[PDB]
């Protein structure tokens, strides 16, 4: 009959898809890989006082990670955190064992650099139960790695410090240069910080962690600068669709 | 399996209610479909005695009778029931008395006479469907007594379902043995005394297949009369087992059956020739079933013979002639043991499913014969009258089955359960179900007993052990395991991702049948054979769906019947092809599919009333294809489909791999159907797009960009993709954006041409262009298109 | 791997997917992969018991042929419709509705 | 549709505990769907399921 | 490997996800952006008159040391920065914490989770069956139905 014949190559009529924020693709992917182990997501506010960003993580007054900090103050007892585990403190204070809980959010620090901003975001996990070990920390961090970059890739951990985990370790991924790369930050949870909360150290032990979201964002999709990530670029971020 | 309840607790009578018991039937793993009473609910009907009966002087077909129930004076009774006559014994509904349906009894006149009550049929107390007339009870009927106390009419008939294994619950003694269990009470058994024959008649029985019946009793009752009456004790505990009454020969078999478990069969012993030969049937060899059909059987069909002719299929049914007739005099009871395995099958293979194939197949005790053919034997003569020859045994001990010794580890019972029961409990809880028990290191020796044909491993065990103790007193506790994370793949497209975004652009999940009209689907795919289904629901889903396009059709016009004219509906799912290369000769591949009709939105104040076209469900698919991150390698390419109008139809390609099709359905399709109007289809090969490309960050200009427009008039039939892909494939370096926003044919181009207005993005991450490279590249661009497409700028 | 796991995991599940802490009862029941076998009731507001789960410790023989030893592995497996949990779980009253797909019906679970 | 709401809660709700989604095709063999489930041909569920046959 | 129990967590089907409202955003042609949480107080008293913001004594700069009151100073910078960037067309939204002072709130200052966003330019981009066309309020507002809509109470929405 009729010959109504179109061009089907032509572009159809829509709408462009719009896309996420490379920084919250991570978040998600993460986010993911620990729902699977059981762990819940929670969040809190940004503007902490001194009690749960530092005295209940084991870090007191005469503190030197308290001053010497580059913490945004805004007078004598709030702040913008530096740790998002002010809602770790007050989950643990409402219940026992055990827990699982990864807390993503942002965070401040007042230094701007080329590597650094005043801004970004972190992710840290935590789990208490009846024998967690170091050995526990290992595996799972391992495993995190190992799906987070999705290769068999060398890692190591290294003895560090953080006041609210002992023994603390750092780990590094073996970078594409032949050096080590930090990636996180990790320890068994200090027996003060589950005093604290009301959680018996002889009975229960945990590990915590914590990450830069930006950092492995850049790691994974091999970003160079970190000002890209809150320049918000429209073709910067369309890549990440 | 129904029963009667009172029935039941005359072999276990446990001190708990009707409801508590039919629980507890479910609670062993005997699920209680219902529980019904086996009579109407009424009051003040009691026996009576018809003491004088006369014709009504004024009726033809009435009676006028003088009824005693055990009153200070006889009663005045009308009844028109053909069987009242002076003699009988009655159920009686006097004044006062409301029957089902508060069914209030008066004094009254019938056609002139009185009547002060009512004589009463079964149907009229709701006991069962007989209303050819009036009850009539035994002679010695108690006058003064309500029958719900004589014909005991204050009981349940209990249905439950019985899964293949506790083959030993499809009757009576089976489970009232387990009730028995579960209270922890000892099982009242009837006192069955062997007859003991009076004659010495016999035939000669021969078993040729002793692995398929290792035990085969037979005995002659000589003399009997087949047309004596069931008595209603027997009639009302085979009703409330839900079987009808026939015959006085097979309402005894039946009555067996229900109380021991045990299939029985009577023959005909005048139509025997020579014996009884239990054999395979012939290959081909054919029998007339009771039913009056014919069956066809196969070597593997175990049946009863004679000397000349096959006579039943053995354990499943009878036949026709050699069954028992109004004439026939003499009877040989059969009741034998069949090994299931033998007898599985057969029945379902001719469209049969009886009380006898239903034991059978599943496993009758082999130590009840003997019970069984004493208890026919007695309760035969009792009632038909007669003499018993001997009991035929051919028994092959070699094939009959063996009473398993199971060992019972009390590390598996532990771990399987998670839960420690008590050493005496176990060895208690075997015991009173029939295991013979002996204690052992940590561990039990059990011999099933003979019922069981479930008690084989020592899994079995723990489940008796765990269900007579009780599901719900075994506690809760998590599962204690690794917590390992698993492989991801960021490529990975989620179809639940994907659906949302169908969601967010006005499509609507559906899930249409897996197999649709045939009839229907040779309208979309002509000449396209599909996986049919031998024996379907029906014709109209007979056929496994070629494609999704059938389902998601049927449902647009299944709403449009319903005044919805604008459907955009997706659906997920396999299709089935044909495909010899295929497993098992049939490809299944997920789809998904969609279609859209009607206008483009609903009518709005500000949205114009436009019907969808093609380009509106591909730009749907652009965006679906655009979460891969692969849509500047999609190919939308002209082609053909029965289906699709052939000029507004595409074959969707990613990269050369054809992975769907696209197009507005072809007119006379749409006039087929009886679509509304014109109506877009696609349907995608999931698993083909399932990926998407991992993002890798490539570096941003800080330098400013560059546009360049150019007017392309080409032919009409080059499309205009093609024009684009070689302008972004020609600039890689500079050209970091393509788009064509205008296409125009009329005045100002030649007849069958058309000017394509690309704009050109030229941008260097290094350095500002000026205009002797801004050129020279938008040149490069053009001759690549000359070179290929033959165009021109304007 | 216990029955009291499958207890408490089955338990779990349905106190989540009703969103609410209902009463809940494991019966006998026969499946040919499983041994034990069980089945589950939920407390309907009826008054009845409704069937929404079967289950029960993995067979020891799907092991085996699976290449898994039941000496040293244990397991349980369950079932369920996901029709009759859909109409327990949003009221839907007939199950033909599922597959009727009228938009009228498909629009109420946006 | 109601019936993928209630699939996508459940395999959300055991995801958690470890459980990974796998899926098959539906035209199966008679071994996956019988003899491998303790299901010979000689067993009653080959016929309670009131199985489709094609063959 | 980790040795614990396998108990499911807390579920609530009447939870409406943020990434199932960022998704349809992304569906409806926008693209998450994430801004300073402490932004210009001369640019947001142009935004917000009147309303004082919570200062930093010591920060970065002033150009970054009022808490925002609102996801819509950095939205709007984050336009102007790609319109300098020979970039009209920006559809954006954010998800991120405002910072009101409140004297009933936890530490006197109430941290609200905010959803926010901004439209400019034509509806699409240069289509050859699309005419040029910039956005108006019942764009916006109907990307906003459709979100609204999620929770199944749009019946119960005034404009
Ligand atoms: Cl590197
Ligand atoms: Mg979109
Ligand atoms: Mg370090
Ligand atoms: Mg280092
Ligand atoms: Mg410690
Ligand atoms: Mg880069
Ligand atoms: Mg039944
Ligand atoms: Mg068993
Ligand atoms: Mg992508
Ligand atoms: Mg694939
Ligand atoms: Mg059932
Ligand atoms: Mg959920």
């Amino acid at each position: 009959l009729a010959a109504e014949t179109i061009d089907v190559s032509l572009p159809g009529r829509r709408i462009e898809n719009g896309g996420l924020h490379p920084v919250t693709r991570t978040i998600d992917r993460i986010e993911s890989f620990f729902g699977e182990l059981g762990f819940t997501v929670a969040t809190g506010p940004e503007i902490e006082d001194d009690y749960h960003n530092f005295d209940a993580l084991n870090i007191p007054g005469h503190h030197p990670a308290r001053a010497d900090h580059d913490t945004f103050w805004f007078d004598t007892t709030r702040l913008l955190r530096t740790q998002t585990s002010g809602v770790q403190i007050r989950t643990m204070k409402a219940q026992q064992p055990p827990i699982r809980i990864i807390a993503p959010g942002r965070v401040y620090r007042n230094d701007y650099d080329q590597t650094h901003t005043p801004m970004f975001h972190q992710m840290e996990g935590l789990i208490v139960d009846t024998n967690i070990s170091f050995t526990n920390l290992k595996g799972t961090l391992h495993d995190f790695l190992r799906n987070f970059f999705e290769e068999d890739l060398q890692i190591r951990f290294r003895p560090s410090y953080f006041p609210f985990t002992e023994p603390s370790a750092e780990v590094d991924v073996m970078g594409k240069n032949g050096k080590w790369l930090e990636v996180l930050g990790c320890g068994m949870v200090h027996p003060n910080v589950l005093r604290n909360v009301g959680i018996d150290p002889e009975v229960y032990s945990g590990f915590a962690f914590g990450m830069g979201m930006e950092r492995l964002t850049m790691l994974r999709y091999g970003v160079t600068d970190l000002r890209s990530f809150f320049e918000n670029d429209l073709r910067f971020l369309k890549q990440f669709k | 399996m129904k029963f009667s309840e009172l029935w039941l607790r005359e072999w276990v009578n446990p001190a708990i209610d009707s409801d508590a018991l039919a629980n507890q039937i479910t609670m062993a793993g005997l699920e209680v479909d219902g529980v019904e009473p086996v009579a109407g609910s009424f009051h003040g009907v009691v026996v009576g005695e018809v003491v004088e009966c006369a014709q009504h002087p004024n009726a033809d077909k009435l009676r006028v009778t003088k009824v005693n129930v055990g009153g200070d004076r006889l009663l005045d009774i009308v009844c028109g029931a053909p069987n009242c006559r002076q003699g009988l014994r009655v159920a009686v509904a006097t004044i006062g008395a409301v029957l089902p349906g508060d069914f209030k009894i008066k004094a009254a006149k019938l056609r002139g006479e009185p009547s002060e009550g009512m004589l009463c049929s079964f149907s009229e107390l709701g006991i069962s469907d007989d209303h050819s007339g009036i009850i009539e009870l035994p002679a010695d009927a108690p006058i003064g007594t309500d029958i719900r106390e004589y014909l005991k009419l204050d009981d349940n008939t209990i249905e439950i379902s019985v899964t293949p294994n506790r083959a030993d619950c499809l009757g009576i003694i089976g489970v009232a043995r387990d009730v028995a269990v579960l209270n922890q009470l000892p099982l009242v058994q009837p006192e069955i005394v062997p007859v003991g024959a009076t004659i010495d008649d016999t035939l000669p029985i021969t078993v040729e297949a002793p692995e398929a019946c290792p035990r085969y009793l037979g005995r002659v009752v000589k003399g009997i009369n087949v047309k004596a009456p069931t008595p209603l004790w027997m009639k009302e505990k085979l009703r409330r087992c839900g079987i009808r009454s026939i015959d006085a020969v097979v309402d005894v078999t039946n009555y067996v059956l229900l109380e021991l478990g045990q299939p029985m069969h009577a023959f005909d012993k005048d139509r025997i020739e020579g014996g009884i030969v239990v054999r395979m049937a012939k290959e081909g060899e054919t029998l007339v079933l009771l039913d009056g059909t014919e069956a066809k059987l196969n070597a593997d069909t175990l049946v009863i013979a004679d000397h000349n002719k096959a006579l039943a299929m053995g354990g499943i049914f009878g036949g026709e002639h050699s069954g028992v007739n109004d004439e026939t005099q003499n009877v040989l009871l059969e009741c034998a043991f069949f090994s299931p395995l033998s007898i599985t099958g057969r029945a379902r293979r001719h469209g049969l499913h009886t009380d006898a194939s239903h034991r059978y197949e599943r496993g009758v005790d082999p130590a009840l014969q003997h019970k069984a053919m004493e208890r026919a034997t007695r309760l035969l003569i009792d009632i038909c009258g007669g003499e018993a020859g001997p009991v035929i045994d051919i028994t092959n001990e070699a094939t009959l089955p063996k009473r398993a010794t199971i060992t019972l580890r009390r590390s598996k019972l532990d771990r399987l359960i998670g839960h420690h029961i008590a050493d005496e409990q176990v060895t208690d809880i075997l015991r009173r179900l029939g295991c013979e028990v002996t204690e052992g290191k940590d561990e039990w020796q059990a011999v099933a007993p003979s019922w069981r044909f479930d008690m084989e491993i020592e899994e079995d065990l723990v489940e008796e052990v765990a269900r007579v103790y009780g599901y719900n007193n075994i506690p809760d506790e998590p599962v204690q395991a690794s917590l390992i994370m698993g492989t991801h793949r960021e490529a990975d497209l989620s179809l639940k991702r994907v659906k949302t975004l169908l969601n967010d652009k006005g499509y609507q999940e559906v899930i249409t049948y897996s197999f649709v009209d045939p009839k229907v689907q040779q309208m979309i795919h002509p000449g396209v054979e599909a996986l049919l289904l031998p024996s379907p629901i029906s014709v109209e889903m007979s056929a496994m769906r070629l494609s999704l396009w059938t389902g998601l059709l049927a449902t647009v016009v299944y709403n449009q019947n319903r005044q919805q004219n604008r459907v955009r509906i997706f659906e997920s799912g396999l299709r089935f092809v044909p495909d010899t290369q295929a497993p098992l000769g049939i490809r299944q591949d997920l789809m998904l599919a969609g279609v859209i009709c009607g206008n483009r939105y609903e009518e709005h104040w500000n949205l114009a009333k436009e019907t969808v076209d093609f380009y509106d469900l591909k730009g749907d698919l652009e965006s679906v294809l655009d979460l891969t991150g692969k849509l500047n390698e999609v190919e939308f390419r002209a082609e053909a489909n029965p289906a699709l109008h052939p000029g507004q139809s595409a074959a969707i390609y990613l990269k050369g791999e054809r992975i769907g099709f696209v197009g507005v359905v072809h007119p006379e399709l749409e006039r087929k159907l009886d679509l509304n109007g014109r109506t877009l289809v696609f349907e995608l090969e999931w698993n083909k797009l399932a990926d998407r490309v991992v993002p890798q960050a490539r570096e941003i200009s800080r330098f400013p960009a560059n546009r360049r427009d150019i007017a392309v008039v080409v032919a009409e039939n080059v499309p205009a993709a093609d024009i684009l892909s070689e302008c972004k494939k020609v600039g890689v370096n500079q050209v970091v954006g393509v788009n064509l926003f205008d296409v125009y044919r009329g005045k100002g181009v030649a007849e069958g041409y058309k000017s394509l207005a690309i704009s050109l993005i030229l941008q260097d991450t290094s350095r500002t262009l000026e205009e002797e490279e801004i050129a020279a590249t938008v040149a490069k661009c053009v001759e690549a298109l000359k070179e290929r497409f033959q165009a021109s700028l304007r």
